[PDB]
């Protein structure tokens, strides 16, 4: 045990993320998944035609 | 022998592997490892106290083992009803199928948000479990031993309520065994009940009896998970199962 | 390939398994079953006292049961659940003489704990034109657990993996049992923290998957014994035979 | 501050009256073979005092503890002392079998006999022999279950009795001290068993 | 069924059980996990709760 | 040297205590004080908490609980070996017969 | 030289003799006697059977003999005349317990025939101021013998080689005897060529040189104890318990 006598800190709270932003911005979350870096995925015939 | 396989006469072709879902759902869900993680619901409680507590003494204890309680389904008028409806859920479903297991397991007690009192909680490895019966969450009544109190060498953590009302544990493989029993467990050796739960974990709040009132019918949830060091070891096939969606329907 | 040659020495080749000086012969291949993978040997970690595997009297091979298995026996039926590392003894006490009259015993006499793996042939004498199964299981720890009464059917041992004994082939069951207890040594006798359920590893229970089935004027009964080793074994823990008790009658 | 260097460390627990008149298998002390060995103090307090070697009250705040123990036995005699005593180890006495013992039932176990002619003072090392890799301590907190008794017992018996010269005296002490020998160590931290004698004021919560 | 029906011998039995077994294959897989359909024996007591 | 936790936020405060004595090294045993000097030699100092509640907001403190604890902080190095003295034994205690 | 400095330790050096979990130690040089070099195996030319010693529990030590040898025995006495493969097990029979209790005499129990040397210490605990002097000697096969009951005095075994208890030294007396029989094997039990005189090599007898001299208070009493190893075994033809009955009481 070191002791850490650094000074710490000194943010401010919110409570909820961005509802604007949309783009970069990799937003956390909490994710009803089993696999944290799990993400749905499309194959051969599942693939999306339309842009 | 069990596994052997005479005379496959397979009309099959080939099926493409998924890879468990992996190819679809983009996560594999061959390891059953990495399922008995999830947080299952241990164990559910409502704050009963009794006698007058003073600071010192322990609101509920648990022996604290992968095989889940024994199951409270509640008193016949008021029915806990996840584990009257739901039975048994996942963990011990699987740790159904083994027979010992060696590692740690997670807690995560959720507590009620209408109290502030401050929480300790003991991990107690040298209690041993006298078999299934009382293998379950014993409110505490009034003090006769050292169970019923805060003591000092056991590893303990207090959680401040008014931060966030969660403990989150990791209670680990403290016996003096190769590796612990899985299924309900009788107790036929006297040496065998070190040898079932990791040990006993007491939760206790700081609160006297003012605040006390508070306290009482407040629900305590427990989860658990399988903490990344277990290994349930030897296969033991299943028992008699009990399908869900045949259980009775409460009619009106 | 098929040229059936019988002589007077008859027609088949006879295989062997030779012990010390038991040597116990079967016509037909074993079917078997091993549950766990081979004990590593464990006195470094719990034992300063003189450790010895008696191999030369401990590894013969010793009858434990011998059981008529006649037509009358329904389809769920048990037909021995066997306790080994106590029904070697009690055999022996069930034959009314002591453990120390039996050379593979004599260590349970005087030592206090033991680690070892058991051996064990379940041999069937069936006719050819008899039809039934049996399966020899072993489960560990039986009596530490309190629904192995409702698991205790054909259902749930052949869930786990186990031998097979057919009636018609006049089947042979090898069953390589390693040590996977709780504590890595079992007692042999009343010893400080356990008194209760001493010597108990686990139980081989023999279920019934086929009863037998023949003609009117067929032959009825069928007799099975069981053989056990105790070869991968060390005893620790030198200690008097006077503190050795009788094992519970069963 | 180190375990292997306080349970390194002889602490006495055992004064043992040794005359001329004992028989040839008379017991001199069947002590427990954990590192809780027992001396009591004959004081009036209402609640008795103890006296533990170091081995014990580092091994108090432990749950499990292993390993082998050291019992240095300083037969206090003159070279004109001869005698003979076994010291043996019994592995796995249950509190039944404790009794009906003798020196003849010891020696199927582990001994140890010793000749006291000139140098008067041997330390019998203790084997660890259990089912068990660890054992759990003897007493615990004030809780009556989860106290679990010794692996095993150390006895010390009088093989040959004494025989003393007519110029000197026909009774010895023989002190007994344990240490924790060089493999003993123990695990998991718990309550301490043990309590300090600065405060014995001890309130009993009687409901009347 | 029974394409061609049993021709015992008439020294063996006319009887013959047939034991059934079921193993997932070698291309059996399973994935999303939800609230298992299946509960113990280790405590089959149920409570119907009837709001008489 | 002094902290002010603030309750609101958290309410426990974590302390790191500092060896300030003019000694080698200080008592560790009951102290009896037999020297004027010796009592500067036991505790490492004398921890006050204080709350800065007026005589109003009193009250809600009146038979509140507060505990203390402590570790020995990394620096600590007890020196001179000196044996343990009389124990007692906790688990005969007697128990609180009804 | 002669540089005396006691501690509380104590003065002198203490040898030991440790065996299988036996040690017992002796603070003066033993007084060895040989009567024969070391014996050979002998297993390969009357045994198909598995032999083997079992040296972890047959090669301790085991107190066979106590006795007061007080002044009031004459000059020509005998103290004890110990057959000794009969009196290890005929030490434990007078124990009032069976063979089977003792770790080092289940294989006698177990096995029919057996070879090997014999170690033997006869301690003795007499003081500094006490005068005497025992001797103990091996005879090969006493009972065999019908005029040893002339030659059984302290001039006839003074002539072969035999070990010397001076109780002024409080000597120890060591004692290698190796097998010398005319069969080489000794049977354990009632075999079927000779049923009298069953496990008998020969008689350890300690007879008195010197009696037991002292003052009007001195010391009178003087205790000996005798300890064997059977080192150098080996038990062959494996047989039951039931067929060894126990030894004659003598
Ligand atoms: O609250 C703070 C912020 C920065 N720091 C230190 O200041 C340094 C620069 O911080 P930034 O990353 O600029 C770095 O050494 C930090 O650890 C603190 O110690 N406390």
């Amino acid at each position: 045990n070191p002791s850490y006598q650094q000074s710490p800190r000194h943010f401010v709270p919110t409570g909820m993320h961005s509802l604007a932003l949309g783009t970069n911005l990799v937003e956390p979350l909490h994710a009803l998944r089993l696999d944290a870096a799990g993400t749905t995925q499309h194959p051969v015939g599942c693939a999306p035609d339309e842009d | 022998e069990e596994s052997r396989n005479t005379t496959v006469l397979d009309t099959t072709t080939t099926l493409q592997s998924s890879g468990f879902g992996r190819a679809f759902f983009g996560e594999a869900f061959n390891d059953l490892k990495t399922l008995m993680r999830r947080y299952q619901l241990y164990g559910q409680l409502l704050l009963s106290v009794t006698t007058d507590k003073d600071i010192d003494h322990c609101m509920f204890t648990f022996p604290c083992l992968p095989q889940g309680l024994a199951l409270d389904i509640g008193s016949a008028g008021s029915p806990h009803e996840i584990f009257n409806r739901c039975r048994d859920g996942i963990i011990p479903l699987i740790a159904s199928g083994y027979r010992f297991y060696r590692g740690d397991l997670r807690y995560k007690i959720v507590f009620p948000s209408n109290v502030n009192s401050n929480i300790w909680v003991q991990h107690r490895p040298d209690r041993r479990l006298e078999g299934w019966s009382a293998a379950k969450i014993v409110n505490c009544d009034a003090v006769s031993t050292g169970q019923g109190v805060y003591n000092h060498g056991y590893a303990s953590h207090i959680q401040i309520t008014r931060v966030n009302n969660v403990i989150e544990l990791e209670v680990p493989f403290y016996n003096a065994t190769c590796y612990n029993y899985l299924q309900a467990f009788n107790a036929s050796s006297a040496a065998s009940s070190y040898a079932v739960s990791l040990g006993e974990i007491s939760v206790g709040f700081q609160a006297t009896s003012d605040d006390i009132a508070s306290i009482v019918n407040k629900p305590v949830t427990i989860y658990y998970s399988i903490g990344d060091g277990m290994q349930f070891s030897q296969w033991v096939g299943y028992q008699p199962m009990m399908i869900l969606d045949q259980l009775p329907a409460p009619v009106v | 390939m098929d040229n059936p040659n019988p002589g007077p020495d008859g027609e088949g080749e006879v295989e062997l398994e030779k012990d010390s000086n038991v040597v116990l012969t079967t016509q037909r291949d074993p079917s078997t079953s091993i549950p766990a993978p081979v004990s590593v040997k464990w006195s470094r970690w719990t034992s300063n006292d003189v450790v010895d595997d008696y191999a030369t009297i401990t590894s013969r091979w010793y009858q434990i049961a011998e059981f008529v298995w006649s037509k009358d026996d329904p389809f769920d039926k048990e037909l021995a659940r066997l306790i080994l590392p106590r029904a070697l003894l009690s055999s022996i006490e069930a034959n009314s003489d002591a453990i120390c009259d039996v050379p593979n015993t004599i260590p349970f006499k005087v030592h206090a704990y033991w680690r070892g793996d058991m051996e064990v042939r379940v041999q069937i004498n069936s006719n050819k034109f008899q039809v039934g199964q049996l399966q020899a299981t072993w489960y560990y720890s039986d009596h530490e657990n309190l629904n192995i009464s409702s698991k205790r059917s054909v259902y749930g041992f052949s869930q786990m993996d186990h031998a097979l004994i057919s009636a018609s082939a006049s089947n042979e069951a090898k069953l390589v049992i390693p040590f996977k207890h709780v504590y890595p040594f079992l007692p042999t006798r009343i010893v400080p923290d356990w008194t209760t359920g001493i010597l108990d590893m686990g139980a081989l229970n023999i279920r019934v998957i086929a009863p037998l089935r023949m003609s009117a004027t067929g032959p009825t009964t069928c007799n099975v014994v069981v053989f056990i080793k105790l070869n991968n074994s060390e005893f620790t823990g030198t200690s008097s035979g006077k503190f050795y008790a009788s094992q519970i009658r069963a | 501050m180190t375990v292997s260097s306080i349970a390194s460390r002889y602490g006495l627990i055992r004064r043992v009256q040794w005359k001329k008149d004992h028989a040839k298998g008379s017991l001199l002390l069947q002590l427990d073979a954990d590192p809780f060995v027992e001396q009591r103090i004959e004081g009036t307090n209402p609640i008795s005092l103890y006296w533990f070697a170091p081995v014990g009250v580092v091994s108090s705040m432990f749950m499990q503890w292993r390993g082998s123990l050291e019992y240095r036995f300083d037969i206090i005699a003159s070279q004109f002392h001869t005698g003979r005593l076994i010291v043996g180890y019994v592995p796995g006495l249950t509190a039944s079998l404790q009794l009906q013992m003798d020196y003849m039932k010891l020696k199927s176990s582990s001994y140890v006999v010793f000749d006291l002619q000139e140098s008067n003072s041997f330390t019998f090392e203790v084997p660890y022999v259990s089912y068990r890799p660890w054992w759990v301590r003897k007493y615990g907190g004030n809780y009556l279950p989860s106290s679990t008794d010794a692996p095993s017992t150390l006895f010390m018996y009088v093989q040959v009795p004494l025989i003393p010269m007519e110029a000197v005296s026909d009774t010895i002490d023989i002190n007994v001290y344990v240490r924790g020998g060089s493999s003993f160590e123990v695990c998991v931290p718990v309550q301490p068993s043990l309590g300090l004698n600065w405060n014995t004021d001890f309130i009993l919560r009687n409901d009347e």
